[PDB]
Parts: C-alpha cells; structure tokens; sequence
C-alpha cells in the first residue's frame, strides 16, 4: 500500500521523472546483479555449510549461513562467525573470496552499472 | 607493381607484348599477388582502400585473360587461401571486402560474392556465398576467427562483418540454442547432486565410511556421480589442451572458461585421491571444488544477450580494476597492519600478524572496529595509525575503485558485445564440431541455388545465404 | 504507384483520357491510397520525405478531382 504512493509521483515533473528511473533500474540492473548474487552467494553458503561441522546459532543449517553471508552484502558481516569447523585457513580463504566477488567486485559494479544507465536513459 | 599502387604497371605486366608476367606465380613463402595483397594491408583507411580496389582490379584481370583460373582458390605454403589468410591475420577490411565482394560486370560477374536475387520495388533478397566460410570446409573462415590466438588483432571485430554475425545467429536460433540450454540443465543437475551429496556428508570417524542407512544409498549414488562429472570434465579439459595445442600465454590470457572447469575437476578428483586415503582433509578439497563449480555457472551465461554482457564486464572489471587495486591495498594493508603489530604489546590476542590484518580488514568490510585497543602503550600512535589506514583505504581507495569502475563501464561498452559474440561464436562452432555426421549434415546452413552461369556455360551451384533487406533510394 | 514514388505516374493514371483510376478505392484489407502510403512508411529519413510528399501531393490531386469528397476520413 505505502510503496504504491510512488504512483501519484506521476503528477510532478522532477518526481515522477525520478519513479521512471526507479523502474528502469528494477527492470534492467537490479534483475542482473540479483541473478549472478544469488548464485555467487548460494554456492559459497554451500560451500561454507559443507565445511561446518555440527552447528552445536548452529550454523550447520542453509538457512542460517545463507544469513551470515548475506549480512556481508549489507556491511555487517562477521569474518569469524562460527569457530565450529576443522580447517580455519580454508574458512577464512572462502570468506575472503565472497567478500572480494560480492561486496567489493559485484557492488560496487553495480553501482558503476547503475550510473551508466543513468546517463543513457535521460530522456527516456 | 600491386602492393605499391601501381595500376597502370600492373596493367602493362600482364597485357605486355614482349613478356607477360605469370598471375599464378608463387614466391619462396608460395604465396600469390593476393596472398601479398592481403598481407600488405594494415586495417587503415587509405591502405585498405587501396589493397581493395587492387584486389578487385586484379582479380578482373585475372579473370579476362584467364577464366578457366580460380585464382581466388590457390593457396600457399601454408595451404592458407587468401580469404583464410584475411581473416587469420586478422586483417577485417580486406575480408570486409571479401565477403561482400559484388561485381557488376557480366563478362566476369561469377566472380562475385553477394548476388540480389530479385528486386521487386523497394527490397532485395540476397545471396551470400558460404563456400569456404562455412565449418564444413577445411580453415574455414569462421573457424579461423574464433581458434584465433590473442595476439591477432581485431579478433572480435572481424565478426561484426557480414554475412558472419547473421550466419552465426541463425544456426543459433536454428539448432544451438536448444542444445545449449540442455547442457545447461544438465550442469545445473549435476550442480545439485553435488551440492546435496556435500550437504549430507557423514561426520563421524575417517574416510571412507560405512553405507549403512538408507539415505547413505542414496548419498553415495550422489557421490558417485559427482566424481563421474568430475572426471569428464578433467577429460574434456584435456581433450582441449591437446585439440587446441595453445601457448602458456594463451592458457593464461583466453581460456578462463577452460581453465575453471579443468581446475573444478582437478580438485574434485584431489578430493577422491585423499578421501580414499582416509584423511579428514578430502574435505577442505572437496569445498573449494564446490563453490567454484556454483561460480562456475556464469559461463552459461554466454547463451543469454543481457547476461552475457554482464559477465564479460565482470571478467573485464576482474582483470584490469580489481587486480591493481588489490595490489596497492594489500601494500596498504600489510604496512598497516606490520605497524599495529609493531605497537601492540602481549596481546583475542592481537600480536600476530595474522589477527591485525584481520582486523584491518574488517575495516574494509565496513564492520572495523576502532577499540581492539586496550594493549599498546600510546594510545595517541594507535589512533593515528588507524585513522590514517581509515582515510587511505576505506574513503580513498573504494571510492577511487567505484569510480574507476564507472570510467571503465562507461569505456567497454561496446567491446564487451563484441567480446561475448566471440564467445558465443565460440560456443556454436564448438557445439557443432561435436556431433554425428548425421545431424551435422542434417543442419547446414543456407541452400544449394542456382547463381548464374560459369563462363564455361555451366550452370553454377552455391551454398548461398540468403539475407532481406529493404531500400528506399537506388530505385 | 504512390508506395513506389512515381509521382508523375499516378498523376497520369489520375488525369488520363483512356480511363482514369478511381482515388478511394479500396483493397482486400479496405486501404485506399492513404492508408497504404501510411502504412508503407518505416521512421526514417528519405522514406519519410517521400511519403509525407507524395501524400500532400495526394491530397491536392483530389481536392482538384473531387472538391466535395473528403478523402481523409
Ligand atoms: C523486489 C522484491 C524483493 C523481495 C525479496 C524476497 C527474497 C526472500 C527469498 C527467500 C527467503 C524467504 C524465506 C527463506 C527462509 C524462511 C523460512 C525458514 O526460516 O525455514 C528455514 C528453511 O526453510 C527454507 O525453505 C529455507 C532454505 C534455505 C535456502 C534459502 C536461502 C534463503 C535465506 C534468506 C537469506 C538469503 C538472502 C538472499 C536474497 C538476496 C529453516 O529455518 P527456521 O525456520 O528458522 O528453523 C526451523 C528449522
Ligand atoms: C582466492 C581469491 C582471493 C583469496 C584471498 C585469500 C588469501 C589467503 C590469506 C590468508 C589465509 C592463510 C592463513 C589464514 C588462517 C591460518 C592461520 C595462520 O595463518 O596462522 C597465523 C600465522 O600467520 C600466517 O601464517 C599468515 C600471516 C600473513 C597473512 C595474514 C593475512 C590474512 C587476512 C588478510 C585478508 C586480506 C586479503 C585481501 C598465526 O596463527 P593464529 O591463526 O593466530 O593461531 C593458530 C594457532
Ligand atoms: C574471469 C574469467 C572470465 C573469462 N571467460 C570465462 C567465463 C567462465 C567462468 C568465469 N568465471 C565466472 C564468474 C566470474 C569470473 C570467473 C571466475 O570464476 N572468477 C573466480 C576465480 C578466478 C576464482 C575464484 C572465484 C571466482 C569467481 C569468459 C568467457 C569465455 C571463457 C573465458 C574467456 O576466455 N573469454 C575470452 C575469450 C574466450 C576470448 C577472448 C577474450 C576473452 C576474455
Ligand atoms: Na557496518
């Protein structure tokens, strides 16, 4: 319901310009960089469950190291989540990779992405 | 005479009345005048221009005092045709030429490469000969261009040119795709198996381990036909080091793909060798074969237009922005990090060098911590340090990095189409070089019409390709 | 004629002696000359000269012809 004001953005010029943009980059980057990060992040979950032993938050579950690994993307990841595994050099090695593919690499392309677009769609 | 614009010369050494010079003739290379013509050119303007317009003068020529000569078809040493050799050499103005090389004159009119074939009103269908260019020839052009090293240039700009791009999507739309997406599905299957065989592995005691519970049934099903994978692609791997035979700069420069499926399987089979050898560490292995297998998946990104864009940007990214800057940050970083240690008395204890540069990372990530800090004894130096390390890498260097990140975008927009045509090209030739007689001849491209008439008389047969198009002047 | 920039040709089978073209008559879709002239142009430059050219010229050659026929409806 609240995300659905940005309709009546339409009736003012620079706003509803802006909600146009919104859509475009939904449509074409935001769907791209979701794909390649969901897959770069679900198999370094997989992996990184894989490497876990017994979780006794117990992550030794999909779900909950998903999280964790999500929680890098929104810069509040913890680098030494878990201590419950048997080689501490390949964590930090799948840890360190993860965040150099998704938060340093992938991001801030699409941030770049982003600005590219923005130049090319002005005028539509 | 020819290579130096010399028409007249030219003219006269054929048409002579004393001595005419051979057309035929071959140098110690075995090359002909069009071999040399073609090797002259150096994709500028001028010079192409010129290579063109002689090519064209000489090939008349050759055609008026010889029309039973195919001189277009005569090859050198290297058994290397004049079109074979444009496009190897990558020179794209000549084949540009080639390829599109239509001739108003009727007396040699076979010679040419682009026929209309009718004409009614505005538009024009279009014949483009495929002899030569097609897979199924020998050093066909098409193959030539794609095996093609790195160091030749305008590699991926060569097959911009017409009919190559045209030709290419329609034996992708026409065959490649489906077979393209089933080896997709059958990756991300086999993606899964391994992914659910890891999942579930047991956990207690050494390797190997007993099958005892039903779902161990089904475990080591799973592990067997991850090692299956494994070991196919370390074969196929194989299979393309020797096909291709390619230098170590070429394994390094351009065959990521190849060399990321190779390794996957390397490491799944390290995986089996030391499962085998009762060792806990088979797991470690097994990991690293797991997400790269996941990353792995990119590659089929090439069968999609939007997404294959997008990942040869993110190789471009990965081998000319993030490379350098995580050269100047790891310089950053390790002095940094040498110099807290260096403060830090008996340290979570942070006098190892390990610890600091974890910390100092952490920086990074955007989770740094300013108060690891209870065990220098200058409070004041510690400060200094991190607020120094702080300005330096985190608001300086990422930023520097996004915003080099945006010039690069903003400089490979085009280059990055071109490379994943390429890529694709690839990925068709390679597809259909890897089926049955049967089904390969049962898809060539283009039909076998009728052009016109030899000047033998003879009816002339080409596989042609036929094109549409649509003009508006030139009534 | 019109769809192949002929100018003086329709202007002839519109203005002969032996029989002249009826203007309005429609086809199988039930085009008349105007809706084909629209529907031949393709948004660029020379196409869209001549057939906003010839459809101006179009319109004049019916008016003369047929003053109290409303040819654009
Ligand atoms: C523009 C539109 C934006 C919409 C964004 C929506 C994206 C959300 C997509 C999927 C997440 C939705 C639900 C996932 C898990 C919630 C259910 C759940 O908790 O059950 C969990 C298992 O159920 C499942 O099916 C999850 C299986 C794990 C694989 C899926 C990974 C999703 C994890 C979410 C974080 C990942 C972020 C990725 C998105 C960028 C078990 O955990 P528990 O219930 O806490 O403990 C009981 C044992
Ligand atoms: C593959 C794509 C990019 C991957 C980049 C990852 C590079 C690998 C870097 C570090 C992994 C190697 C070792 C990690 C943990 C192993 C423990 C270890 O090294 O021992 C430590 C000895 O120190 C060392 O051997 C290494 C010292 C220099 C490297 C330290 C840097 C690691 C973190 C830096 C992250 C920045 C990367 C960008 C001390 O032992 P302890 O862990 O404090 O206690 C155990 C008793
Ligand atoms: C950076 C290589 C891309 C180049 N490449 C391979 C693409 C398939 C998998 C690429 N994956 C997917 C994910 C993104 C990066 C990369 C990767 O795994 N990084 C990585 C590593 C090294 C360790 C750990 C973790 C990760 C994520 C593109 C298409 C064809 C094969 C090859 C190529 O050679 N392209 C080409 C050709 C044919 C001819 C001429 C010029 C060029 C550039
Ligand atoms: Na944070």
């Amino acid at each position: 319901g609240w995300t659905n004001m940005l309709y009546y953005t339409r009736g003012f010029q620079q706003m509803g310009i802006y909600a146009v943009m919104i859509e475009k980059m939904i449509l074409r980057d935001l769907c791209r960089f979701m794909f390649v990060y969901i897959v770069f992040l679900f198999g370094f979950s997989t992996a990184v469950v894989t490497l876990i032993e017994d979780g006794k938050s117990s992550y030794n579950s999909l779900y909950s190291t998903c999280l964790e690994l999500f929680k890098f993307t929104i810069g509040m990841g913890d680098l030494e989540f878990t201590e419950n595994y048997d080689f501490k050099a390949v964590f930090i090695i799948l840890l360190l990779a993860y965040v150099i593919l998704t938060y340093i690499l992938l991001l801030n392309m699409l941030i770049a992405l982003m600005g590219e677009t923005v130049n090319k769609i002005a005028q539509e | 005479a020819a290579c130096t614009n010399q028409l007249g010369i030219v003219k006269f050494l054929l048409q002579n009345s004393w001595q005419t010079a051979d057309i035929s003739a071959r140098d110690s290379v075995g090359n002909t005048v069009l071999h040399a013509l073609v090797e002259v050119a150096d994709n500028t303007a001028d010079n192409t221009k010129f290579v063109t317009s002689m090519y064209n003068e000489i090939l008349m020529l050759g055609a008026k005092l010889h029309p039973t000569l195919k001189l277009e078809e005569l090859t050198n040493k290297k058994g290397m045709t004049p079109l074979a050799l444009a496009a190897g050499t990558g020179k794209i103005g000549v084949l540009a030429y080639i390829l599109q090389r239509e001739i108003q004159e009727p007396e040699c009119r076979h010679l040419s490469r682009k026929f209309t074939e009718w004409a009614y009103g505005p538009v024009h269908s279009s014949l483009y000969d495929l002899s030569c260019i097609d897979t199924c020839e020998k050093n066909s052009v098409l193959e030539v261009i794609a095996y093609s090293s790195s160091e030749t240039p305008n590699r991926h700009d060569m097959l911009l040119v017409e009919p190559l791009n045209r030709l290419l999507q329609d034996k992708w739309d026409r065959f490649v795709k489906r077979i393209f997406y089933f080896n997709f599905l059958v990756y991300c299957l086999y993606m899964i198996i391994f992914t659910m065989a890891a999942y579930y592995r047991p956990v207690d005691g050494l390797p190997p381990f007993k099958m005892e519970k039903t779902g161990d049934y089904f475990r080591v099903t799973g592990e067997i036909l991850s090692v299956l994978g494994g070991v196919y692609f370390f074969f196929r791997g194989i299979q393309y080091f020797l096909q291709r035979r390619p230098s170590m700069k070429t394994l390094f420069v351009d065959s990521y793909s190849e060399m990321l499926f190779f390794l996957q399987s390397l490491f799944m089979l390290a995986t089996v060798v030391l499962y085998f050898s009762h060792l806990k560490e088979y797991v470690a292995s097994m990991v690293f074969s797991l997400a790269l297998g996941w990353t792995n998946m990119l590659y089929y990104t090439r069968g999609f237009q939007q997404m294959g864009i997008y990942a040869v940007m993110i190789e471009k990214m990965i081998l000319r922005d993030l490379c350098r800057f995580m050269f100047v940050y790891i310089v950053f970083l390790f002095g940094f990090s040498t110099a807290v240690v260096t403060l830090i008395e008996d340290g979570s204890s942070y006098n190892s060098l390990y610890s600091t540069c974890l910390e100092l990372f952490k920086f990074t990530i955007g989770m740094g911590d300013l108060e690891f800090t209870e065990n220098y004894d200058f409070k004041a130096v510690f400060i200094i340090l991190l607020l120094a390390y702080v300005i330096l890498t985190y608001i300086l260097l990422l930023n520097m990095l996004i915003a080099l990140m945006g010039e690069t975008v903003n400089k490979i927009a085009q280059e990055s189409k071109n490379i994943w045509k390429l890529q694709r090209a690839i990925t068709i030739l390679d597809t259909e070089k890897s089926f049955l007689k049967c089904m390969r001849k049962a898809f060539r491209s283009g039909k076998l019409l009728q052009v016109g008439y030899t000047p033998d008389g003879k009816d002339d047969y080409r596989w042609c390709f036929r094109v549409d198009e649509v003009n508006w002047t030139t009534w």
